[PDB]
């Protein structure tokens, strides 16, 4: 004979197995990947829209350069820096995918989405970590954009906020920007972070050119 | 009453209800249409079964040392 | 029938059933391909065991006091 | 105390905790309104049951070879 | 007590205890932070898209100003698609706010919503209240997708992306085809469901953006 | 093959070691430690093998004491 | 030693450790201070207890037909 507790256990461990199967039926890394695709699509939309402002500058200063060419030159310098930083970050994403296993043959997604060993050593260990170069170029871009905005408006707050490389304290403990952004994260979460940095670059370029457009 | 004809019936209704629970949990994993109804009927039945199991008389728990020393 | 030829089969079926549930639980944890196929087969087997256990004869429930007084 | 009214209370606790766990699972698997509260209640009940089952006296585990040579 | 546990019964009880402890299994705290940061990125980039689209709508207004014979109909079409897109975006934002409010609200210390790993009241608001709010999202998405096809002059790329962005069909969740509402929103914490709705909003904004771009060429 | 004393003596150790890996694998899994899924593979696959071998175990004799003790 | 008092103590430890495991899981759900420590303590205790049981002697498995013929 089985006790009432034992009958409950025998019937319930299968129910708890079903509950566990439901708990983990969704891969949260595939969710991060799909959200990264949505973010990339929206960034592509942004850059498509701001590609028209370049044509606008071209046509505006191709008829009267005495007042618009000085702002096209001040604008295409923003374009070059923004595109160079975007290409740098895209190359970093490609390097991270490549050293991990590459694009899956069928799913068209990186093979190793939880390969946080190679990701961690590439970002923070090997040759001092590629993340230090990331923050160096982010700071360079932020300073160049600050000196391409001759108004000292709220755009400065935007630039300091999007590209905030300053130390962030967790539990009253000091950690660098490169450690508060890329440490203990899998590849499935780091790529969305680099794509978010690319989105920040595109948004900064867009709303700096917008201000630099209403001065022509 | 919790004598013979009830405990014997209350033990069949545990096996039948448990079968419905396991089938309902399988359907919930697969997301079929009958998953919610079989889980409500199956799990509410077993909840009643084990409420009445709280009043079962426990096993006699014989002590053979009284009969056989040095045991 | 629920004698010995069936109860022997119903005992092998429980051993194979609980293996397939756990393997299915492991595959689901690891997100391997055939995870829900094994959970279907394993859970359906355990629901068959539970169903057929409701028709089993109750335990004999032997009493020893009447033949070993004051036990 | 570990006399007779402890075993009675232990049986009541086992049965009622079984029922509470069944309802908690039913609320959890169907995403009902008080599912989080039912999960907390079920976990607390299982904690209490496990704590009280620690004081349960185990089986006598007799050695019948001492009475019947090679029983 | 009861009879001595067989070695297999003891292992069943071990599994029962372990699977009870695994009821506290959620996604890691750092994945919550990753999803929150990604949601902030989506929201900011979608706001950028909206600011860019406002200028194109102004361009339609000015274009219809001079000659309301070649551009009046196109401006009307652009504002119809604008009205639908903002209505859908506001509906999805209302759903996000309801989800944040039903799971506890905003942690004023952090400015991030509390109950960010709830996963149960989220799965009640969505999919189990009155049939759930996810099927209303489904109906709205299908209505938007079908309505948008009228403003596309059978353009293969635009039709394909409209069918792709709003592809409300059964999804492959581990060997089985789950309905769209359950495959998209079930067994996810609030930390992941909010980015999903923001991704739907981003899809709406992108579709509106390139539909407006298509209608602008016809001017 | 056979399930006499030579096998159940080894089977007993596999009962305990396999359960220990499941206990620890769940502890790693709940806390999100890196070795979680590897210990769960070893512990659960060991436990799946245990259940498989319990199919071939000879059942309990199920004595009928009334033959040797009438009215008992 | 794997005799009598060790088994009783080890079963009490199993019960207390399981209670600590469930309390730690409940604290983990509730976001309380010592959740990740209670889980570690309880589950490590359970793992150690099951490791010790790996060296337990198997059941005697008495054959009563050898003393009572035709049983």
């Amino acid at each position: 004979k089985l006790s009432p507790r034992q009958r409950m256990i025998n019937m319930m461990y299968l129910v708890l197995t079903a509950l566990l199967a439901l708990n983990i039926s969704k891969d949260i890394l595939e969710a991060l990947t799909k959200l990264n695709e949505d973010l990339s699509s929206t960034v592509m939309t942004v850059e498509k829209k701001l590609a028209f402002i370049y044509q606008a500058f071209d046509l505006a200063a191709s008829e009267n350069p005495e007042k618009a060419g000085v702002w096209r030159d001040k604008a295409y310098e923003v374009k070059k820096q923004a595109d160079e930083l975007h290409n740098y970050l895209e190359g970093i994403k490609n390097d991270l995918i490549e050293i991990t296993g590459g694009i899956d043959e069928k799913t068209n997604r990186p093979k190793g989405l939880d390969n946080r060993e190679k990701v961690a050593n590439y970002l923070l260990v090997n040759e001092g970590g590629k993340a230090r170069e990331i923050r160096a170029r982010l700071e360079q871009f932020r300073d160049n954009m600050k000196q391409y905005v001759d108004e000292e408006a709220a755009l400065i707050n935007m630039l300091e906020a999007l590209f905030n490389t300053e130390k962030k304290k967790v539990g009253d403990v000091m950690i660098e920007w490169e450690n508060a952004t890329f440490e203990h994260f899998p590849l499935a979460a780091v790529i969305p972070f680099i794509t978010g940095i690319q989105a920040n670059v595109r948004n900064a370029e867009a709303d700096i050119i917008s201000h630099l457009q209403r001065n022509i | 009453v919790n004598g013979k004809k009830f405990k014997n019936f209350l033990a069949k209704l545990y096996g039948f209800g448990a079968s419905i629970v396991i089938l309902g949990a399988m359907f919930k994993i697969l997301h079929w249409t009958g998953a919610d109804l079989m889980l409500i009927i199956g799990l509410s039945t077993e909840a009643v079964i084990f409420f009445f199991s709280a009043f079962e008389k426990p096993a006699p728990e014989y002590d053979w040392t009284l009969v056989y020393p040095e045991l």
